[PDB]
């Protein structure tokens, strides 16, 4: 059990102890945010069309 | 998400609608002139939900009052709280609907609907954040049923993105105005399956039975039935009306209670059933609000399973004891909830009790057992419609048989859809 | 009313534990996938321990100890005994066993090869103990019940699973005299019923042919080996301070050699109770492991020995 | 030094935000008006605590914080509350209509119409940074805003700040303190959509915290206030290294290096001891041995799971108070023998230790007693996968019946995004099992 890389300062200390060794673009985001508003606006169109009937 | 617009349509609509404004006005400490005289600040923190603030520091219900005949609406003005309502918000015809859905929806009602919408629009315009509408009506007559559903259709066209909530009184031969009640109710349910987010099923059969059997009133009056209705309406609106830690609204009510868009018909419950001196214990409240005898819809919840449940305890009690009692039924009667909606029961507690009572509970159940209510109206419908009996009252207003077949079919469909999820 | 679920069909023992539980009037069985149970009687494989102990207002028990597989597979038992200080590589009561992956007589198993030529290779017991009249081999099976406080309960009734053929030196290939299972043996029932001698008669044979008792000659060693094994893995599998609780019935398998030394052959995680005894053992499970956690409205010897050193 | 921006999203995010910044101010000697008497450099500094607070000429110390809620009632209590003078109104962003517990409505609908504004207030904070490290993001899995709006921000932060580290403090939904029935749905969706965008995520199960408050603080019915004061202590332990002098976990990069070798498996288990009631009349103070041992008791974990049944990839011990290394090693020796601490073959069985000699600060009139020494353990153990399985099973019982799906589709979201999100989570459960057995 070996205590390595010990560092001390006035606020505390730190050390390591070893027991044993061994993203889409702006385009693509604004794209799919709009494809879902187009599905959302269609659904509201289909609703108004049905209420006209 | 703050302001609610309240619409009350027809005799039943305006009667239960009147009681509700008498009851909550008294809870929020508003007097028959619209002046605050309460004590608690809790009574005003969310007053905006149901009231507009006017000149002189007056509170005006966001209430619109509709009827095709002048009678019942002169009775509301005459009645105990009649002076609180904005007078421009009374809208009424002359000829009445005579228990005729077709007249409510298609002839007499058509002429009047536009001028109600204008009052609705006026209330919607001066709303900081409208959550949507609550309508009081019966399904059994002409105006509440036929014109109420016409209004719902037209409010949805103009406000597709606001929430539509109904207190819908189902008819019963035990409280019968006319033989054509199953007709007007079947046509009205078709409208409600398509165009409401939430419907409180106030079954006149249930109110009667509670008054006869479990309250020893030999001759129940509309006054007696309405006492139970106004208690339920006070209950199910408590969290919309008072802070806090739930801070509920009509959309969150809808998202949490409705797993399938068509299955939004709620079995309301109340404990203790009154017409006391001993306050109930939390276990008593709990056992009673889950009991058949306490439901405002004549359905056996043991014939069904609960999809979702909302319970609101009022008074002073340990939330610990409420929690323990609410988990006790869930863990000892798991068969009568669906295993496939985890954590489907939600409990809320408000410190302000209703007038008279020390502690009360209100139950709201989305139970598949509501099918029994629709099947019952279907059977009363089929027994007449198979001999085309009393149709001429509807054909004489321009309706076809076809539209009756369609409403029959859509209600049998709704019953199958409830059946589907009882065996799943 | 408490609640339970079943997720083990083939389980004869928890078939009976289920039956005894229902017929009490204070226990409703639910459907196999219903999450609001008090007791789970869970599947042999892939039991979902991660799901237990998270249901508010419910104390949850299950009839398996998670990680008790390490004592029940042959591959891991051997590795457990070789790599545990508390059961050393030079452990007196485990037959020398080795792991190579796919008198000098051995045996391999997980089809069973016994030769000098040719999973785990194991030192085979050339001179075992033989029941006269017969000159014939057997194996002793003890039922052990570990409860939620990690009390170790031995059931006072075990059983011998006897052969019916003279054991042979030069003849290895032959499998009815060397191997003393129950399935391979069904001279079936010539000497004793179903190849199943019990503790009263085996206590008597020993007294007459060998002058000793079962308690002294064999059962002291059994109680030591059961205790050694379950106290070894107690740190890994104990559900003390855990958010759900476990019990488990185990079946331990032993051999007796000529000089009356008791060896450990296998530990059985989902064991089959002998036909006659089911009644008594399954009532015990319920009394001790279940009613202790869920009280309603001794057939076990409890294993403990604190020697001070 | 290098600046860190804290983003609090939703009610959980914001109320936990308030507790953290309350504690940071007490720890650093900053008052509610934002004056720091002990600070001698006026109008500036490259001190450690400056990573979390900016400074004005008049000598105010201002959190590098953005608070976002789609509705105003909760951030309104920040605007009108004890620490109102601390924050600049531009940092406190509110809409009007909340996501009604709907991922889709927080991401797609009400999201798209407020993202561009939040990014802008975030950018004003980035522009006051000499060398921005990245972001600490506080949110629930369960709220529509916490789930849906958070996952949208993390996509737009990845695009606008490719170089910068993103850490999460995530509240995992618990039936015991729950808002909505659709929390499982919202939890899976926001995990799927945030996975590739987050470098290290600190999950707190509301169940674990609630019980720690029942068991160790003798609170019958814990409130979000009790939960948040305890969570803020764990969060402070984890961020101490960024705000104080030391050599362990000094920048956000080191959190990933030290705690996340395998990047998808980036949910470190936090364990914390001791939690002691302030009401408690008589209390015998626990030793270094006793508190280190407490780190391997599941009852003290931020998530209930069994580290004995899984493998470690990393272990960091962060001590606060009277602690010296020899006592830490003595404690580690004792516990190695007595416990089942299996690591993976391609990792060193090793503990990284950090000590800060200042004991925990407690909030005055709080529930937590002052202690001579405390520790927070950060173990990356596969045992946390137990929390994914529990959550995924709940998703499956509701999705099998398409229950409530129509609420999400009605906002422009597709059914397929559900199966997609769930397959990703099925893969993560497999990733944990290869590594873990
Ligand atoms: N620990 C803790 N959990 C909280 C707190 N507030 C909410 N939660 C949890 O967060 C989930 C609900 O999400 P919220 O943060 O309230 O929702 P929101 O992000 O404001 O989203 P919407 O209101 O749905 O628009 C549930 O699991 C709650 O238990 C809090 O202050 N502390
Ligand atoms: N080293 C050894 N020496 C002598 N006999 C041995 C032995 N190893 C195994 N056997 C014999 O073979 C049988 C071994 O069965 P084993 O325990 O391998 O599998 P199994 O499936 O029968 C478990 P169980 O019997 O508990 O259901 C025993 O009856 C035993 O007599
Ligand atoms: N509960 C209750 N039911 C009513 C009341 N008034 C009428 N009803 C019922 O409502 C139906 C008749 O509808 P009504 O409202 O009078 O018709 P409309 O005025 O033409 O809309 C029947 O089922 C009646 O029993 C009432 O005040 N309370
Ligand atoms: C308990 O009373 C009400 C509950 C709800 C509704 C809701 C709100 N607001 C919350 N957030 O969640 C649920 C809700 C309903 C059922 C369940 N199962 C849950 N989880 C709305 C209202 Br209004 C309530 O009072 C009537
Ligand atoms: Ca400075
Ligand atoms: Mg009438
Ligand atoms: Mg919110």
């Amino acid at each position: 059990m070996e205590v390595i890389e010990l560092n001390k300062c006035t606020s505390g200390q730190s050390f390591e102890v070893i027991l044993k060794p061994p993203d889409p673009s702006l385009e693509e985001i604004q794209k799919k945010l709009e494809a879902a508003e187009e599905r959302r606006k269609y659904q509201e169109a289909e609703l108004l069309k049905h209420l006209a009937e | 998400m703050r302001e609610i617009v309240h619409i009350q349509a027809g005799q039943c609509g305006n009667q239960i609608g009147a009681k509700f404004w008498e009851v909550i006005s008294d809870e929020h400490g508003i007097d028959p002139t619209g002046s605050y005289h309460g004590d608690s600040d809790l009574q005003l923190e969310r007053i905006n939900v149901y009231y507009n603030e006017a000149t002189g520091n007056k509170y005006v219900p966001r209430a619109i009052l509709v009827d095709l005949e002048p009678g019942t609406m002169d009775s509301v003005r005459s009645g105990p709280f009649g002076q609180i309502f904005r007078p421009d918000n009374f809208v009424f015809g002359q000829s009445g609907a005579g228990n005729n859905w077709a007249k409510g929806h298609y002839t007499e009602g058509a002429e009047l609907v536009d001028s109600v919408l204008d009052v609705v629009r006026k209330e919607s315009e001066s709303c900081d954040c409208l959550q949507g509408f609550q309508l009081t009506h019966s399904l059994g007559g002409g105006t509440g049923s036929g014109m109420g559903t016409l209004l719902i259709s037209k409010i949805r066209e103009e406000y597709p993105d606001r929430i539509m909530n109904t207190f819908s009184v189902m008819p019963s031969p035990k409280v019968s105005d006319t033989v054509v009640e199953p007709y007007n109710a079947t046509l009205s349910v078709h409208q409600l399956v398509e165009n409401t987010d939430e419907t409180y099923c106030i079954d006149n059969e249930a109110l009667y039975d509670i008054c006869f059997r479990t309250l020893k009133l030999t001759t129940p009056t509309y006054g007696d039935l309405n006492h139970l209705v106004s208690a339920t309406m006070s209950g199910v609106t408590t969290c919309l009306r008072f802070p806090g830690q739930l801070n509920a609204d009509l959309r969150k009510l809808a998202v949490n209670m409705v797993p399938f868009p068509r299955l939004h018909f709620f079995m309301p419950g109340f404990a203790p059933l009154t017409s006391q001196y001993r306050a109930l214990t939390v276990p008593e409240l709990t056992q009673q609000m889950f009991d058949s005898k306490n439901m405002m819809a004549a359905c056996d919840p043991r014939h069904g399973r609960y999809l979702t449940v909302a319970a609101i305890f009022r008074g002073r009690m340990s939330m610990k004891e409420v929690d323990e009692q609410m988990l006790n039924v869930q863990n000892k009667n798991s068969s009568y909830f669906v295993e496939w909606i985890p954590n489907n029961v939600k409990t809320a507690v408000c410190d302000i009790p209703p007038r008279g009572l020390k502690m009360s509970a209100t139950f709201i159940g989305n139970s598949t057992a509501i099918q029994e209510l629709f099947k019952r109206i279907s059977e009363q419908f089929t027994a007449m419609f198979r001999r085309k009996a009393f149709l001429h009252w509807y054909t004489g207003e321009g309706m076809d048989e076809m539209e009756f077949t369609e409403a029959e079919s859509n209600m049998n469909d709704l019953v199958s859809e409830y059946q589907q999820y009882q065996d799943a | 009313m408490y609640t339970f679920v079943v997720r083990d069909e083939n389980s004869s023992v928890y078939a009976e534990v289920s039956r005894l539980l229902l017929a009490t009037g204070q226990w409703k069985r639910l459907r196999k996938d219903n999450p609001r149970f008090n007791l789970m009687l869970g599947e042999r494989n892939r039991l979902p321990f991660g799901r237990l102990g998270h249901e508010p207002g419910l104390v949850q028990l299950v009839n398996y100890y998670r990680g008790a597989d390490k004592l029940c597979r042959k591959a891991s038992l051997v590795k457990l005994i070789k790599t545990s200080p508390e059961l050393s590589e030079s452990c007196t009561w485990f037959p020398e066993s080795y792991v190579i992956y796919p008198g000098n007589v051995w045996i391999a198993k997980s089809g069973i090869l016994i030769s000098s030529e040719a999973h785990v290779i194991q030192k085979y017991l050339e001179k075992p103990l033989l029941l006269e009249p017969g000159h014939r081999k057997f194996d002793i099976r003890s039922w052990v019940l570990v409860d939620h406080l990690y009390n170790i309960y031995l059931y006072r009734e075990g059983v011998l699973r006897t052969s019916s053929e003279p054991y042979n030196s030069a003849n290895f290939q032959d499998k009815t005299c060397h191997l003393t299972n129950h399935c391979i043996q069904k001279n079936y029932g010539r000497y004793e019923e179903g190849n199943e001698m019990f503790f009263e008669e085996f206590n008597q044979y020993l007294m007459d042919a060998l002058n000793t008792t079962l308690e002294n000659s064999i059962l002291l060693q059994i109680k030591h080996i059961i205790r050694s094994c379950l106290m070894c893995i107690e740190p890994a599998i104990s559900t003390k301070h855990l958010h759900y609780q476990s019990f488990q019935l185990f079946g331990f398998d032993f051999m007796v050699d000529e000089e009356l030394k008791v060896w450990l052959i296998e530990v059985n995680g989902a064991p089959a109770c002998a036909q006659k005894l089911y009644a008594e053992l399954c009532q015990g499970i319920v009394d001790v492991a279940i009613s202790s956690v869920f009280p309603l409205a001794s057939i076990f010897i409890k294993l403990h020995h604190h020697h001070h050193h | 030094m290098r600046e860190c921006i804290s983003i609090h999203v939703g009610q959980a995010g914001v109320q936990i935000g308030n507790a953290c910044w309350e504690l940071y101010c007490l720890e650093h000697g900053i008052q509610p008006d934002g004056q720091m008497p002990s600070d001698k450099t006026i109008g500036g500094g490259d001190d450690s605590f400056n990573t979390f607070f900016s400074e004005t000429g008049a000598g105010k110390h201002v959190p590098r914080a953005v608070f976002v809620d789609l509705e105003p009632t909760v951030i309104d209590e920040v605007r009108t509350g004890t620490y109102r003078q601390l924050f600049h109104p531009e940092q406190l962003i509110t809409g009007k209509e909340d996501a009604a517990n709907n991922y889709a409505r927080g991401h797609y609908t009400i999201g798209k119409e407020i993202i561009d504004l939040v990014l802008d207030r975030i950018r004003k904070l980035a522009d006051q940074c000499t060398g921005l490290q990245g972001f600490l993001v506080f949110h629930s899995f369960g709220g529509g805003t916490g789930s849906g709006f958070t996952s949208l921000l993390m996509e737009r932060l990845s695009v606008d700040y490719g170089k910068k580290s993103k850490l999460e403090f995530s509240i995992y939904p618990a039936p015991q303190v729950s808002t909505a029935v659709v929390e499982p749905y919202n939890s899976i969706l926001t995990t799927h959509t945030t996975l590739e965008h987050s470098d290290c995520a600190f999950m707190v199960d509301n169940e674990a915290i609630y019980d720690i408050c029942r068991r160790n603080l003798d609170i019958e019915r814990p409130t979000y206030t009790n939960l948040n004061r305890l969570i803020s202590q764990i969060v402070s332990s984890i961020t101490a290294s960024l705000r104080f002098d030391g050599a362990l976990n000094v920048d956000l990069t080191e959190f990933q290096t030290n705690l996340v070798p395998y990047p998808r498996i980036h949910f470190p288990l936090a364990t914390y001891a001791p939690v002691i009631s302030a009401e408690k009349a008589y209390h015998e103070q626990l030793s270094v041995a006793e508190i280190t041992n407490a780190c391997f008791e599941p009852a003290n974990q931020m998530v209930k799971c069994d580290p004995r049944h899984g493998k470690y990839m990393a272990c960091c011990l962060l001590y606060r108070g009277d602690v010296v290394p020899k006592d830490v090693n003595a404690a580690i020796a004792t516990i190695k023998t007595k416990r089942s601490i299996q690591f993976v073959d391609w990792c060193p069985t090793g503990f990284k230790v950090g000590i800060n000699y200042q004991p925990p600060t407690v909030v005055p009139g709080g529930d937590l007693a002052k202690v001579q020494r405390a520790v927070c353990m950060l173990s990356n153990t596969t045992a946390i996968a137990e929390a994914w399985a529990r959550l995924d099973h709940k998703f499956d019982l509701m999705y099998a019946k398409r229950a409530f799906v129509h609420w999400y589709v009605g906002e422009g979201m597709e059914e397929g995004e559900f199966s997609e999100a769930r397959e990703d989570m099925a893969a993560l459960e497999k990733d944990y099992e290869e590594v873990g057995v």
